[PDB]
């Protein structure tokens, strides 16, 4: 388990701090003699918007892990989905709320599923020659291994298919399979 | 230190006007067909 | 630690400067002196003449670079009449 | 050899003030670089990860010597632009080998060949170019923190001087000022990074830094955070000089402001030297064991810059209308690919990196040569366009607008096709050399698990293709706004050409028109060879790809 | 759909938005050497922060998406 | 490769020859023997290649 | 900028430079040697011992930069 | 069909052709015809030289493959303990 | 008007104007409650319905050589 509120606060701080930095650059780059307190008067919304998004991101992903009791890539998706919605909330247009949510959710989930090399990669630390060798000539597999993942039917009828179907049909419809004979003399 | 004709935002907006992408309201375009009568 | 503060001062020259490109050259010289100051104190702590030799080459290169930059600025002023950005 | 050529050229240049010597001095610089190629060609009959030279301050590797030669060859090709006049007079009665070698042609050439053009009257131009080359070769061969700093200043300072050598242009002097000012900031980051390495490790030797890093990569009193943190500051200064995002802003202004012939050298030479030098530094600091050090690896700055260069380079290029600013943003996009291959350090990515850099340098070279040649081909054309009439420094940069290429396919179709082939190679359309370059980088990135960056690379490529297609649309889909000069061919304006033998005796006379003025052979042949290398790569790829395979196998040789 | 939503949630919407995004990013290129100097400096600090603080990579991607959001909005 | 081969093994001969304190320089005989072996091994490898694969032709 | 840059850059300084900046104060102690002091060089002589022989590649490189600076600053500023 | 000599003889011929096309000069006037045997001859020279690079490159790559297998073998025999 | 000379046609301006509106109508699409509902129905609902039905009946039946005393059902 994890504290969604506590983790969300840290998320708001990290990205609000970055937003505050970008707020300072806008204030520094102002042309008119506005002053040092332009940080929270003109550009203040920028820092607030950044704190709102990264806080929402860290809250909803932390909450998503707590609700599902799982730690997988999906949680980064809903976190981005909520963070993107918060980004679009500032514009005030419903399509931008959804579209911005979708992009943030998709991008952040895709990065987490594939493990983007932004900070390190999943180092195999194994014999790569043996890995590629095994995948290369694994030409024939046990049939059950295939059947475990595509199943029976749809043209996949391994030997003994009919006996199992006979058994399967009896357990469901309560009917014994006795096909008729086309030859009167039998 | 460089001329606006080579770096200014204005000349880009001349090359790519916002008017090149129309934006009508439902009042002037309920039927989304460019105000066709 | 003094060298760190001096490097900040040279860094802050760019942050506090919208229109004065002459101050831009000076900030680069403060940063170069700050880095050379740091090398010199470290080589005194580590008893290494190579650090002093490194400082001497930075001084030479910094002097040669100031020469080129003042030259480029003169070729710029001759056609312009100002070293001021209209910001 | 490069140091002897510089000193000997300087001495001859010192005692001359004659500006008609510029074309001759440029041709000698070509001869000098050909000897440099010969000496480095002889220096490739050993196998080593590296041999330290001159007290350990420099080093040589097979990779170092290959890219020494490559820098020389690109520099000979660029040096043609200042060694031959842009236009020639050709007629079918002075075309035999006996005519070229024993006969001579006499005519008033000054206006036709642009004998007193600006790029033909700068005496010290080939000399400053050689200084930049020396900076670049020395940086490839540097084994030492002080040698790194000296080499990078030497190459950088010559580039600032090259950007300002057209001292009578306000645009050129402005771009030189911008390059020097922001390049001085980036040099401070390089000196800061080198200095923090020294004050922490007590060594200037790159060998010694790699040894300390190798021992520190084990799986408490002096935990070595400094190495990654120093190289991070160190690398940012080098990211500026290759104009990688987000340190890219300077190059679209500088490349557009300086004259186009200068841009060709300035935009190409520096990336080769910095990327090659970065390659070795990336390999020898790669933490094999997943420890705390890998968490703060300085090479993530390369990967972030790669991401940002992919996006900025393609998105910002969409609304560029000045042709040289588009090429600057196109380079930043291609730098994103180069940075991805360098960041993933694998045999496949290093092969991809080596091949990508060389193909990109010859392709960006073909684009600049075609742009210059088109500009020099409008000599016998006129336009009434009002936009073209308000362009600045027209002589320094004859083509400045993409709109200037409108209908150029109707002016010269085969030269327009060469431009289209080069641009389609930048997109990565098979079977051009650019596709195979992009294909190799994507392969390695996917094989090392860089999927997210692989996907951003393909998505950015479609966006980048838009402004590439827009240049091609301009050339092909419209009629031109340029018309042949009426007076250049007016049925009564013939200039005289005398044909004479070895004894200076007149053989025949002939009357000539604007229709007898052509692109000079050095530029047409260079465009033709490179265009056919881009086009026919699929039949020529074995030896070129094998060279990179062998080089990487040496660098990784356990 | 075909002459409607598919065009807007497709090529035509991309053309509208990306041209706007391209023009807003290009507005930062003022050619003011003092402004580029500050840009290099802020980029420097951001790289230092990302590596020094061992930041979550998801934060960096969120930051980039946010920056595109802002450059979507003019002025 | 994880092991780093010195591009410049001669760095083992660096050091000022002046004002040397007695017993200052660490003994390097195992180091020189390491590079003696590296040299003798390489010469043998060439010797057993252009004298053994040359007898065929 | 001051807080961010200073906080990161200070952690990089080795213990030597931060030994005497910001009760139990530490004291540096020194003694003499005799073999080491047989013929001392001043710092300028110690640099001169190695500057032209061991590290003379740096000296050559610096000369080229000085050369380039001389020719470059002259070419861009004066009428030929 | 990738015969190096014929291919690079052809490459030289295509360079001259493209160059004449870029220059907007006629592809075949009689007094210029010596250029095609010349460009093709230079192309043939480049390809005899590429031939010998390929021979060296193949040998180098063959030695490298053996070394990798030899390296793989000894490491495998080391793990036998 | 388009390369080869064609026959004289009484090109009716109203019909030509209608043809121009159809070519340019994509430029004027907007997201409204109506357009979003229609677009969602055609793109999401109906396809997902066929997808769900195809999913649930995949492999359900086989006709080949089925006699009396047998079932069409396989699952
Ligand atoms: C991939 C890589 C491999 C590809 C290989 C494929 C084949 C390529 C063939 C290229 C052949 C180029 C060539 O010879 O051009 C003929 C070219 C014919 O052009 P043209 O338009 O019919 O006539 C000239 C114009 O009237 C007026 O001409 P112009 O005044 O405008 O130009 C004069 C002349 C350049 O000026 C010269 O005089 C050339 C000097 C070259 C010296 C080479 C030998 C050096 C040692 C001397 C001893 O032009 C050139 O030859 C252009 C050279 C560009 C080369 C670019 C290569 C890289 C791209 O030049 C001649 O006039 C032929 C006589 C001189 C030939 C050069 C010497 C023999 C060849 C040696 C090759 C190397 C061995
Ligand atoms: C469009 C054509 C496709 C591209 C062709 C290039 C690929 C094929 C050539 C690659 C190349 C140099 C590359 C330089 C160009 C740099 C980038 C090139 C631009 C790429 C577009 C790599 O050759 C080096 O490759 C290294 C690894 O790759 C090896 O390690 C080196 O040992 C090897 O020499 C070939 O160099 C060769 O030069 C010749 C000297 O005539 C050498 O022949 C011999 O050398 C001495 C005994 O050996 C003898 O004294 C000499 O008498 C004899 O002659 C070769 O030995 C070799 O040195
Ligand atoms: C692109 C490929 C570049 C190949 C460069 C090259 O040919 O160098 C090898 C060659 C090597 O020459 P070489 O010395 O080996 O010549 C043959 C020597 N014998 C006779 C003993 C076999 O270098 C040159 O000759 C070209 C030097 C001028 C380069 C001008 C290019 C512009
Ligand atoms: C490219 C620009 C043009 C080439 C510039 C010269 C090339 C510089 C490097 C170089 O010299 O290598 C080529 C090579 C270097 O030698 P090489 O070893 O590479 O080529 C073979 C050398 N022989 C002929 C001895 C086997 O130069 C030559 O070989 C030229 C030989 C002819 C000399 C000039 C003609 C005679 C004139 C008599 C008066
Ligand atoms: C995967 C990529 C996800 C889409 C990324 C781009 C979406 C986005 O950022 O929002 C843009 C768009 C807003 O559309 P809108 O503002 O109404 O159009 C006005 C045109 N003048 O937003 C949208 O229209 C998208 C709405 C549907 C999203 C469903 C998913
Ligand atoms: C695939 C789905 C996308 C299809 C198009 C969807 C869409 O709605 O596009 C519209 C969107 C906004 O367009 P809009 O600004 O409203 O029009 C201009 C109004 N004057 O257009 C846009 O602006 C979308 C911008 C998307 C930019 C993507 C950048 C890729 C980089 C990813 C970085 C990952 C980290
Ligand atoms: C990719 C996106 C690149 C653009 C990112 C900056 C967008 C945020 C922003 O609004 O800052 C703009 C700033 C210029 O200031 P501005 O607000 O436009 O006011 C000018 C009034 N004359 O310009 C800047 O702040 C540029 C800062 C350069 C640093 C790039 C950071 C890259 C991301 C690091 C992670």
């Amino acid at each position: 388990p994890k504290d969604a509120v506590h983790l969300g606060l840290k998320g708001a701080a990290v990205v609000g701090g970055i937003g505050l930095l970008f707020a300072a650059v806008r204030t520094s780059l102002a042309r008119k003699n506005v002053g040092p307190w332009a940080i929270f008067t003109r550009n203040g919304k920028l820092a607030a918007t950044f704190a709102a998004v990264g806080g929402a991101y860290d809250f909803t992903r932390a909450a998503a892990a707590n609700l599902r009791e799982k730690e997988d890539w999906v949680n980064n998706g809903i976190g981005g989905l909520f963070a993107g919605a918060t980004m679009g909330l500032t514009t005030g247009r419903i399509p931008r709320v959804l579209g911005f949510a979708a992009l943030t959710g998709v991008v952040l989930a895709t990065a987490e599923y594939a493990g983007s090399g932004l900070r390190g990669v999943f180092k195999r630390d194994v014999d790569e020659y043996e890995r590629k060798e095994f995948l290369r000539k694994n030409r024939r597999r046990p049939i059950e291994e295939t059947l475990a993942e595509i199943g029976e039917g749809r043209g996949i009828k391994p030997p003994g298919y009919y006996e199992r179907r006979a058994q399967r049909l009896k357990e469901k419809y309560g009917v014994d399979i006795n096909p008729v004979c086309a030859d009167p003399d039998q | 230190f460089l001329p606006e004709a080579m770096v200014g935002r204005s000349k880009i907006d001349e090359k790519y006007p916002d008017s090149d992408y129309p934006t009508l309201t439902d009042k002037e375009d309920p039927d989304m067909n460019g105000g066709y009568i | 630690n003094i060298t760190l503060i001096l490097f900040l001062i040279g860094i802050l020259g760019f942050v506090l400067n919208r229109k004065n490109i002459i101050l831009m050259l000076i900030s680069i010289e403060i940063m170069l002196l700050s880095i050379t100051f740091l090398i010199l104190l470290s080589s005194l702590n580590m008893d290494d003449i190579i650090g002093q030799t490194y400082a001497i080459y930075i001084i030479v290169v910094a002097g040669a670079e100031s020469a080129i930059g003042l030259g480029i600025l003169v070729a710029f002023y001759r056609l312009r009449g100002s070293i001021a950005i209209e910001y | 050899m490069i140091m002897i050529s510089i000193l000997s050229l300087l001495l001859s240049t010192s005692v001359t003030l004659r500006r008609d010597m510029s074309i001759l001095f440029n041709r000698i610089s070509i001869i000098a670089l050909a000897y440099c190629i010969l000496h480095d060609t002889m220096s490739l009959s050993f196998i080593s990860k590296g041999i330290g030279l001159h007290g350990g301050l420099l080093h040589i590797t097979n990779l170092t010597q290959i890219f020494h030669i490559f820098i020389f060859i690109i520099s000979i090709l660029i040096l043609q632009l200042t060694s031959f006049y842009p236009r020639k007079v050709w007629i079918p009665e002075y075309s035999s080998l006996k005519d070229i070698f024993f006969n001579k042609i006499l005519y008033y050439r000054t206006k036709i060949i642009n004998k007193m053009g600006e790029h033909m009257k700068i005496i010290e131009y080939p000399l400053i170019l050689l200084f930049v080359i020396s900076g670049a070769v020395f940086l490839i061969s540097t084994n030492d923190l002080v040698s790194i700093f000296l080499s990078i200043e030497l190459q950088s300072y010559g580039l600032y001087l090259l950007s300002t050598i057209y001292r009578n242009s306000e645009l050129s002097t402005t771009g030189g000022l911008i390059y020097f000012l922001l390049g001085g900031l980036s040099s401070c980051f390089i000196l800061l990074g080198t200095s923090l390495l020294y004050v922490n490790s007590g060594t200037t030797s790159l060998d010694g830094l790699y040894i300390l890093n190798s021992i520190s990569d084990v799986n408490s009193w002096y935990k070595p955070y400094y190495l990654n943190f120093s190289l991070l500051i160190f690398s940012i200064g080098f990211l500026f000089k290759v104009s990688a995002a987000p340190f890219h802003f300077w190059s679209p202004d500088v490349y557009d402001a300086i004259p186009t012939i200068v841009t060709t050298f300035v935009a190409i030479i520096a990336k080769i030297s910095i990327f090659i030098f970065l390659l070795e530094l990336v390999y020898y600091t790669n933490s094999n064991a997943n420890s705390y050090l890998s968490e703060f690896s300085w090479t993530y700055a390369l990967l972030i810059s790669s991401l940002l260069s992919l996006i900025i380079g393609t998105v910002v290029g969409l609304t560029q209308f000045r042709i040289k600013r588009l090429l600057a943003y196109s380079t930043i996009s291609h730098v994103g690919f180069i940075l991805l291959a360098l960041s993933v350090s694998s045999i496949e990515s290093t092969q991809a990196f080596i091949f990508y850099l060389i193909q990109y340098s010859i392709s960006n070279l073909n684009a600049f040569f075609i742009l210059i040649t088109i500009g020099f081909s409008l000599y016998g054309y006129v336009t009434n366009n009002k936009e073209y009439k308000s362009l600045l420094d027209k002589n320094n940069s004859p083509i400045q607008l993409i709109s200037q290429l409108k209908g150029y396919f109707y002016i010269n179709p085969l030269l327009s096709l060469s431009l289209a082939i080069t641009i389609f190679s930048f997109v990565g359309v098979p079977p051009l050399v650019g596709f195979f370059a992009k294909q190799m980088v994507l392969s390695a990135a996917l094989d090392n698990g860089y999927i997210f960056l692989s996907l951003i690379a393909i998505i950015t490529s479609v966006i980048g293709a838009v402004y590439y297609l827009n240049v091609i649309k301009e050339i092909f889909f419209y009629s031109p706004e340029h018309e042949v000069n009426p007076v250049l061919n007016e049925s009564d304006s013939n200039f005289s050409l005398r044909i004479l033998n070895e004894k200076n005796v007149l053989i025949r006379s002939v009357l000539l028109k604007g229709r007898n003025i052509f692109i000079s052979s050095p530029f047409s042949i260079t465009i033709s060879i490179i265009t056919n290398v881009i086009l026919l790569f699929i039949f020529m790829n074995k030896e070129w790809l094998s060279m990179g395979t062998i080089l990487v196998q040496i660098l990784f040789s356990a | 759909l075909d002459k409607g939503s598919i065009e807007l949630f497709g090529p035509y919407g991309l053309e509208r938005g990306l041209v706007k995004l391209s023009k807003n990013i290009s507005s930062l290129s003022t050619s003011h050497v003092t402004t580029y100097a500050l840009y290099i400096l802020v980029g420097f600090i951001l790289y230092l922060i990302y590596n020094n603080l061992l930041l979550d990579y998801s934060y960096l991607l969120l930051i980039i998406i946010l920056l595109l959001l802002l450059m979507m909005i003019g002025e | 490769s994880r092991h780093i081969e010195l591009k410049y093994p001669e760095v083992f001969s660096h050091g000022s020859p002046f004002n040397v304190p007695a017993g200052f320089y660490p003994n390097l005989d195992h180091v020189i023997e390491h590079y003696r072996k590296q040299h003798l091994e390489e010469e043998e490898r060439k010797a057993k290649k252009l004298a053994a694969a040359a007898a065929a032709a | 900028v001051g807080i961010i840059i200073s906080s990161f850059l200070f952690k990089m300084l080795p213990y030597g430079v931060i030994i005497s900046n910001q009760k139990n104060d530490l004291f540096f102690i020194t003694s003499k040697i005799w073999d080491g002091a047989l013929a001392e060089n001043n710092h300028i002589s110690s640099i001169g011992n190695i500057m032209y022989t061991n590290y003379n590649v740096w000296l050559i490189l610096a000369s080229f930069i000085l050369l380039l600076a001389m020719v470059g600053a002259i070419v861009i500023t004066i009428k030929p | 069909m990738v015969n190096r000599i014929l291919f690079w003889t052809g490459f030289g011929l295509a360079v001259r052709f493209w160059q004449l096309g870029i220059e907007m000069r006629p592809f075949f006037n009689r007094k210029s015809l010596w250029a095609y045997p010349l460009f093709g001859g230079v192309g043939a020279s480049f390809g005899y030289w590429l031939q010998s690079i390929d021979e060296k490159q193949t040998k180098m790559l063959e030695e490298r493959k053996q070394a990798i297998l030899e390296k793989r073998a000894r490491r495998a025999q080391r793990q036998a303990e | 008007m388009a390369g080869l000379q064609h026959y004289k046609i009484a090109m009716d301006p109203a019909l030509v104007r209608l043809g121009s509106m159809i070519s340019n109508r994509y430029k004027y699409f907007r997201w409204t409650k109506r357009t979003a509902l229609v677009s969602f129905m055609y793109v999401v609902v109906v396809p997902s319905t066929i997808g769900y039905l195809a999913y649930k009946t995949d492999g359900l039946w086989d006709l080949r050589a089925k006699r009396r005393g047998d079932l069409i059902s396989e699952r």
